[PDB]
RNA sequence: CUUGAGUCUCGUAGAGGGGGGUAGAAUUCCAGGUGUAGCGGUGAAAUGCGUAGAGAUCUGGAGGAAUACCGGUGGCGAAGGCGGCCCCCUGGACGAAGACUGACGCUCAGGUGCGAAAGCGUGGGGAGCAAACAGGAUUAGAUACCCUGGUAGUCCACGCCGUAAACGAUGUCGACUUGGAGGUUGUGCCCUUGAGGCGUGGCUUCCGGAGCUAACGCGUUAAGUCGACCGCCUGGGGAGUAC
RNA sequence: AUAAUGAAAU
């Protein structure tokens, strides 16, 4: 399956970049799954990484209720 | 583990040269320097069991180095032993 | 799942939309797995029990089709 | 030495001692024979989530290489502030200097 | 009394029964009206039916504020969840939003252990 | 002497271990506003809570236990086991191209360490739910299953105890013997068509050939064909009991 | 929802 990351050849996925990382989370706030989106597991470890530090510095929402 | 600046300093100090990485004598110095330095690290982590086994292995290595020098050539192993202060 | 309801919209599409919301945000199965304890031996045991059945129902079905039944 | 990148965050009815704040630390880091690789100030943002009741906070953001007990000692500093409401500081293998996302699309 | 024009409606939905709640838009209450005080007990009292009526009920008892808007919020995973939305909208109030605020914990505290019957 | 066994130089993946900080969701308790007859629970009920104002809804405060989503017949560890994020100390594994020592090895009775839950001692802490215990029920009876309450314990520091269907019910090390489909983690080359081909290592899941097996089944991670060392069995009860 | 028992041989 296609991943991006993969194909553009990525060192780190930069806890920083929350244009890319919205595209990696449902509307509730919840991390998205690998078998839907085609990612492959060593990118989900970090992308998954990357989203939890963005949570805790405040650049992304932990829930849509808060 | 040891840094590359103590690694060499050892190699250079007990080794024929500093491409002499093999023989008994810098393996056995090696094993000592860290044997050594762990024990402040044991000191105030007395219940960290994992690493402990890691140090036993490296105590069980030096002692069989010894025995096979101590059986090939006496009068080195007493230098090494008396320059490293190894003794019970 | 928060729905807004837009201008001209009637009353039940917009409940048709909070329906299918609320299915795929999957609370209902949450409040339901979250009633009882459950131990550690028995959630094992339910996740390597069906890895085993969908993967013998693959070999089944695909090993199905080289066969005529009249 | 070793490289760290740090980043805090600012009341934002006190974004007048932002200035001052980023002197202070650049000298007590340049002071111990560190260097500083990259230095930004990101300005007010709005924030994802309220905390002590506030949005709106000021953000700053430091790439640099030091000894330990300087970065101990910034740390105590950051506890005691009062204006200083949230920070982080994460290790690196090697200095960073280009440009982040934040001041490209801004 | 002091009219008020929008509101909030509460749905409180159990396995064993429903609870409607009318309130203002900072929390303060107006009237309410439950499925088990509308002539319904025991296994009766568990059914959309039970739920709508409720509804209606508590819809009659908010007339002297003329409420025109309403926002919904619903909370549960028992029967009538869908019945008294669409009991109000048929009451003849304007719905303006839907929100499920259903509370779910990130691994917090124990729950009770299995029924053996 | 260099092929077994080790040392050195550059990198890579990981819930491996010890110590210290911190964030967000939820349960309970305390103090206030709105409001008014029910709430809670079961196969059906009542013990219980409530006009001395509960249940529901909104604002402020306290405390201590665990980390949704990612998350998979996925990863790490000698075994027991290990899961939010950040820093400090620390053990093992794997790959490429070279240099170095020169059999420095394998197994191990007695001996010495590690070792799930429950339990014991001294000092702390205590949301949640829970042996014992108390009261509704069901029943011919019900010292039970079901319901409403509930303390030891479950948590933390230090010290004991040494057992589990502690299981793959399969001891450790080395060599040899047809195939197919996947997962995870390194690395060399390129016709060139820069997104695709051709190789070469480590760990792991499923099917199946010869052989083997009382059968069920195992099958290059052997229960096949061989070598080195250790532990254990000899009809069922009495008994893993008595002294 | 609950809901027990049946000498020895032929």
């Amino acid at each position: 399956k296609f991943c991006r990351f993969t194909a553009e050849g990525v060192q780190e996925i930069d806890y920083k970049d929350i244009a890319t990382l919205k595209n990696y989370i449902t509307e509730s706030g919840k991390i998205v799954p690998s078998r839907i989106t085609g990612t492959r597991a060593k990118y989900q470890r970090q992308l998954a990484r990357a989203i939890k530090r963005a949570r805790y510095l405040s650049l992304l929402p932990y829930t849509d209720r808060h | 583990s040891l840094s590359t600046e103590a690694t060499a300093k050892i190699v250079s100090e007990f080794g024929r040269d500093a491409n002499d990485t093999g023989s008994t004598e810098v393996q056995v110095a090696l094993l000592t320097a860290q044997i050594n330095h762990l024990q402040g690290h044991f000191a105030e982590h007395k219940k960290d069991h994992h690493s402990r086994r890691g140090l036993l292995r490296m105590v069980s290595q030096r002692r069989k180095l010894l025995d096979y020098l101590k059986r090939k050539d006496v009068a080195r192993y007493t230098q090494l032993i008396e320059r490293l202060g190894l003794r019970r | 799942p928060v729905i807004k309801v837009r201008e001209n919209e009637p009353f039940d599409v917009a409940l048709r939309r909070f329906k299918r919301s609320c299915e795929k945000a999957g609370v209902l199965a949450e409040v339901r797995r979250r009633e009882f304890y459950e131990k550690p031996t028995t959630e094992r045991k339910r996740a390597k029990a069906s890895a085993v059945k969908r993967h013998a129902k693959k070999l089944a079905r695909e090993n199905a089709r080289r066969t005529r039944l009249y | 030495m070793r490289h760290y990148e740090i980043v805090f965050m600012v009341h934002p009815d006190q974004s007048e001692q932002v200035p001052g704040m980023i002197e202070r630390y650049t000298a007590a880091i340049t002071g111990a024979e560190g260097k500083i690789h990259r230095l930004e100030d990101w300005g007010r943002r709005q924030l994802a989530y309220p905390i002590n009741k506030l949005h709106k906070a000021h953000y700053v953001l430091m790439n640099v290489e030091a000894p330990q007990e300087v970065i101990d000692e910034l740390e105590t500093t950051f506890r005691f502030n009062d204006a200083v409401i949230r920070s982080m500081v994460m290790r690196t293998k090697h200095a960073v200097t280009e440009a982040s996302p934040m001041v490209k699309a801004k | 009394r002091k009219q008020v024009s929008d509101g909030v409606a509460h749905i409180h939905a159990s396995f064993n029964n429903t609870i409607v709640t009318i309130t203002d838009r900072q929390g303060n209450a107006l009237g309410w009206a439950t499925a088990g005080g509308s002539g319904f007990r025991g296994s009766r009292k568990s059914t959309p039916f039970a739920a709508q009526v409720a509804a209606e009920r508590c819809a009659d008892a908010v007339k002297e504020y003329g409420i025109k808007n309403l926002e919904v919020m619903v909370k549960g995973p028992g029967p009538g969840r869908e019945s008294t939305i669409r009991a109000l909208n048929a009451a003849g109030f304007r719905i303006t939003n839907i929100t499920d605020v259903t509370p779910i914990p990130h691994n917090g505290c124990r729950p009770p252990k299995k029924r053996r019957v």
